[PDB]
RNA sequence: CCUAUGCAGCUUUAGGGCAGGUUAUUAUUCAAUAAACUACCUUUUUUCUGGGACGGACGCUCUUAUUAAAGAAACAAGAGUGAGCAAUGGUUUUUACUAAUUAUAAAAAAGAAAAGCUUAACUGCAAUACAAACAAUUAAAGCAGGGGCAUUGUCGGCAAUAAUGCAUUGAAGAAAUA
């Protein structure tokens, strides 16, 4: 995701998701996903420091 | 040998010590690249002898 | 600073437009992370020099405002963009940067709102709890 | 300067050699050392030094 | 050690020079057991020269 | 292509702060983030003149505070240090004794302060702890330099804190709101013109009141540095608050803890508050001040060397090493030092009884070497007390002595 | 160099001893690492532009050309 | 009309560039690169000459007139040349031979041809002269080393007089430093 220029993001799931994964794992989801689908419906928040240690 | 510190020291000794500074150190050893150009390492204040 | 200058003037005739009219656009826009950068020419024939201006590529999306629980259009660089998803979010940039770093009217207009509500809200919510 | 548009100065090849750096060094001749020792400069009784 | 190997190529091939001196001497020698224009009596002992000598050095090479 | 190409992209970096120099605010942040950084006087009446209708009580109160460091000292009372630069409590210079502000700057400061303190009134009653601090700490600035004669606001300002018991700083109070309340009011009561008798009344009774129910029967000292200390011992000296100890041992007990932090020009201060207060028990905090000189030398002032010495004859407390290190120093600086403050020094060096060889020297070489000498009454016997209880003998110390009388004699007011 | 030749470069301040300039790098004890720049090759080819090159080579000199705009 | 350290405007398949548009390729949710087309920017386009243009010419040798020392010019005249040879180079022996070159009264202890052996068509230096504005160009006794043919002489290319190109930049073999 360093790498990856904006377009991979780490993402902290709240709830279960049908593919992306269970709630408290930590994984690489597509930008545009996130910004559209995962985190205005409130499923997810970004992997900062202070939300993995909250909520991961 | 002598560096650029040391032959300071050598010439002129009153610069440091009417400041009450500490003489220059002397080298340890010089480069291999210069070996056949040296015999000894110089030091700061030079021992005299009599001849 | 004093070096920025020198290169300024040295701007094609044409390119020395089109860099004044790149800057007008900072107050209607989100600068974020906006640089400058000069492209320079030079040939192995001659000793000849070319400067000219290289364009910013400005992207409309709408990012996810939870505070305010709407998506706000905005027009970002690329690189600002990938800086708001790293930090956290467009409410994360706004709480987290000072309005001195901001460097735009729209945003500092955007980041004046959304901390006056959330102050409004937490005291709400500490007040009941 | 200018010859006229011959330029004959510049049809010479160029050397690239580097001398050597003990020409930086201060050279004394040993006659002009013991000239000093005779007149009564320096003491030869005793080891000399640079200083 | 770039000296010990380029000083030991020299001297392996000073000591081959002298065959290599014998063989080109050699080729350039007219060996009258394979001339057949002696029997036709016709053609110079030069152009003889040449006509056997440039054979030999050019299958050679 | 023939003739082969290079490109090179170059990138022009810009600070990451903005400065609010030319354009104009259009929000609440905006406005005081302009106000906050202005640099010049000429800034600040612009933002009012123009925005005046868009201000708040927090507008107000940042301009206020803001202004005191607007107004420059002249550049004939200062002295520029060598190769010092800004940092933590170090400045790039040192102040000449009542130095005095800039010929030019005075009527634009005086004209916007009156501006704003008629505005001020109506938000008098939504001030916090935080902002009456920084307020009075800005009119004692003000008051220091001559821009203002007394605080209009002063007896709200007082009234607000005494309050319900201190109540506003029980909740929201922090360690520079004690160093800013004690030292401003310091600065009104003493700098410029002396004072008036009602308003001395009223500062020293709320400094007491203040100091024994906040610091001491609340331990609030806790939030103190040594900074921080030594500013309120230094306000307490200059008000004589000499009745109560048991702060002082307090204050005195942070500055030790701390003193690495202080620099010649805190220590000094220290020194001298303490030399005013009489309180010369604690040899064991003079000892541990005297061993910060050692190092932070060359950031040493005549000022600074002045009030050691002073301060060490007063409290009696006799460190050769320190004594060593402000005579080399001043013998050095003589050419800074004023006729009337190289005689106090001169006395200072014989009240202690100590005989230092390369300052009298020093002295006595250049007081030869004057032709035509005028010493004045006012100092003639300090220098001749000096010379007595130093123990200068005949060497050239009589000749010195000699010049002075004579000089002396010839005027004979 | 021939007479004529020589007394010009002479009466215009010519004194070079060697080829090239000595470097104080290479004498033992004085070598300061902040000081280093490796060994470039001379440069042998005159600066003959009429417009900004020597003025020993030119017979006169010519107007600067235009900048590009 | 001709001559300039000339100037300007215009034209094009004279040189270079990409900085608008179109087009091509690639990338992010108004962008980057360009041997293309259009537009634009910048630069170059000798001299001699019975005035200039048109035509012709520009290096290096031989010969003719200006007598029998040398030298000597014109858009004067009559001819060559921008190489060749592994022997047509070096050196010994023999003799019913004494030519040829672009041109030419060279040469008999000399050459040419024939027969044999060879690589001096070398390494490192060089007194003294011819010529010459300078740069370079020309002849050369002699000294040391390793060789060739002779057996104590010669060989540092070719009967001689033309067969050429500074410095810079680039490349190869070897050696010394760092
Ligand atoms: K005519
Ligand atoms: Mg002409
Ligand atoms: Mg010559
Ligand atoms: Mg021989
Ligand atoms: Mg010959």
């Amino acid at each position: 995701v360093e790498e990856s220029n904006g377009k991979l993001v780490k993402i902290v799931l709240l709830d279960d998701v049908d593919r992306v994964g269970q709630q408290g794992q930590t994984v690489v989801v597509k930008a545009g996903l996130m910004r559209h689908l995962l985190f205005p419906e409130g499923k997810a928040l970004y992997a900062t420091p202070e939300n993995e240690a909250k909520y991961s | 040998y002598y560096t650029k510190d040391g032959l300071e020291g050598l010439l002129f000794p009153k610069r440091f010590t009417d400041k009450n500074l500490p003489l220059p150190r002397p080298a340890v050893a010089w480069h291999p690249k210069f070996d056949g150009k040296f015999d000894a390492v110089g030091q700061i204040p030079p021992v005299y002898e009599a001849v | 600073q004093q070096k920025n200058v020198e290169i300024a003037r040295k701007l094609l005739p044409l390119a020395k437009k089109q860099l004044k009219g790149l800057l007008d656009r900072q107050d209607n826009v989100l600068w974020g992370k906006t640089d400058i950068v000069i492209r320079k020419r030079t040939f192995k024939k001659n000793d000849e020099e070319l400067y000219s201006l290289v364009q910013v590529q400005w992207l409309d999306v709408k990012l996810w405002s939870n505070i305010l629980q709407e998506r706000v259009p905005l027009t970002l660089s690329q690189e600002t963009l990938t800086h708001i998803e790293s930090i956290g979010g467009l409410d994360d940039y706004l709480l987290k940067t000072p309005d001195s770093q901001m460097k735009s009217n729209f945003s500092s207009d955007l980041r004046w709102r959304v901390v006056c509500e959330a102050m409004k809200q937490g005291e709400a919510e500490s007040k009941q709890k | 300067l200018y010859d006229g548009g011959q330029l004959g100065l510049v049809k010479f090849p160029v050397t690239r050699q580097i001398p050597s750096y003990e020409v930086l060094y201060n050279q004394l001749g040993v006659s002009k050392l013991v000239e000093f020792i005779q007149l009564g400069l320096l003491d030869h009784t005793k080891t000399i030094t640079m200083k | 050690e770039k000296r010990t190997k380029r000083a030991k190529e020299i001297n392996d091939a000073l000591a081959k020079m002298p065959q290599l001196i014998a063989d080109y001497k050699a080729a350039r020698k007219i060996d009258w057991a394979e001339v057949s224009i002696i029997d036709k009596l016709t053609l110079s002992k030069k152009q003889i020269r040449e006509k056997y000598v440039k054979r030999r050095l050019m299958k050679q090479n | 292509y023939r003739n082969k190409v290079t490109i090179e992209y170059i990138k022009l970096k810009e600070p990451e702060n903005d400065d609010y120099a030319t354009r104009d605010p259009t929000n609440y942040a905006q406005l005081l983030g302009a106000i906050s950084i202005s640099r010049h006087l000429d800034r600040t009446t612009y933002l009012y003149e123009t925005f005046k209708d868009k201000f708040d009580t927090i507008h107000y109160v940042t301009a206020l505070t803001k202004l005191p460091g607007l107004v420059h000292y002249r550049g004939a009372d200062l002295v520029m240090r060598d190769g010092v630069q800004w940092s933590e409590g170090v400045k790039p210079f040192w102040q000449k004794p009542n130095a005095q502000p800039r010929k030019h700057l005075l009527p634009k400061a005086q004209g916007l302060l009156s501006k704003l303190e008629e505005q001020f009134p109506p938000h008098l009653n939504n001030l916090f702890p935080r902002q009456t601090a920084n307020l009075i700490w800005a009119y004692g600035q003000l008051k220091r330099k001559q821009v203002v004669a007394a605080c209009p606001f002063l007896g709200d300002f007082l009234l607000s804190l005494r309050r319900d018991n201190f109540l506003a700083l029980d909740k929201h109070a922090t360690g520079a709101d004690y160093a800013q309340i004690v030292k401003g009011l310091a600065n009104l009561q003493t700098a410029g013109s002396p004072a008036d008798e009602d308003t001395r009344a009223l500062i020293e009774d709320f400094v007491d009141q203040l100091t024994q129910e906040m610091l001491l029967r609340r331990g609030h000292a806790r939030l103190l540095d040594a900074r921080e200390a030594q500013s309120i011992l230094w306000g307490l000296g200059k008000l004589n608050r000499r009745k109560n100890t048991a702060i002082i041992d307090v204050l005195c007990d942070v500055v030790l803890a701390g003193v690495n932090s202080l620099t010649p020009t805190a220590l000094a201060g220290a020194f001298s508050a303490l030399a005013k207060l009489g309180h010369s028990s604690r040899t064991d905090v003079f000892e541990a001040m005297a061993k910060g000189y050692h190092l932070q030398t060359t950031l040493m002032s005549p000022q600074d060397v002045s009030l050691t010495v002073c301060a060490c004859a007063d409290l009696g407390f006799r460190d050769d090493n320190l004594l060593k290190i402000c005579g080399l120093k001043a013998a050095d600086m003589l050419g800074e030092f004023s006729n009337a403050s190289l005689a106090w020094l001169m006395a200072g060096f014989g009240r202690l009884g100590y005989n230092h060889e390369a300052f009298f020297s020093a002295v006595n070489k250049s007081v030869l070497a004057e032709p035509v000498v005028e010493v004045e009454p006012g100092f003639a016997w300090r220098v001749l007390s000096a010379y007595a209880g130093s123990g200068r003998k005949d060497s050239e110390s009589l000749k010195v002595c000699g010049r002075i009388t004579e000089a002396f004699l010839a005027k004979l007011y | 160099l021939h007479k004529a030749y020589a007394k010009k470069l002479l009466k215009l301040g010519f004194k070079r001893r060697f080829w090239t300039d000595p470097d104080p790098q290479m004498v033992p004890g004085f070598f300061d690492p902040s000081k280093y720049k490796p060994r470039e090759r001379l440069n042998g080819k005159p600066n003959l532009r009429p417009d900004i090159g020597c003025p020993a080579l030119r017979q006169s000199q010519r107007p600067l050309k235009k900048l590009p705009r």
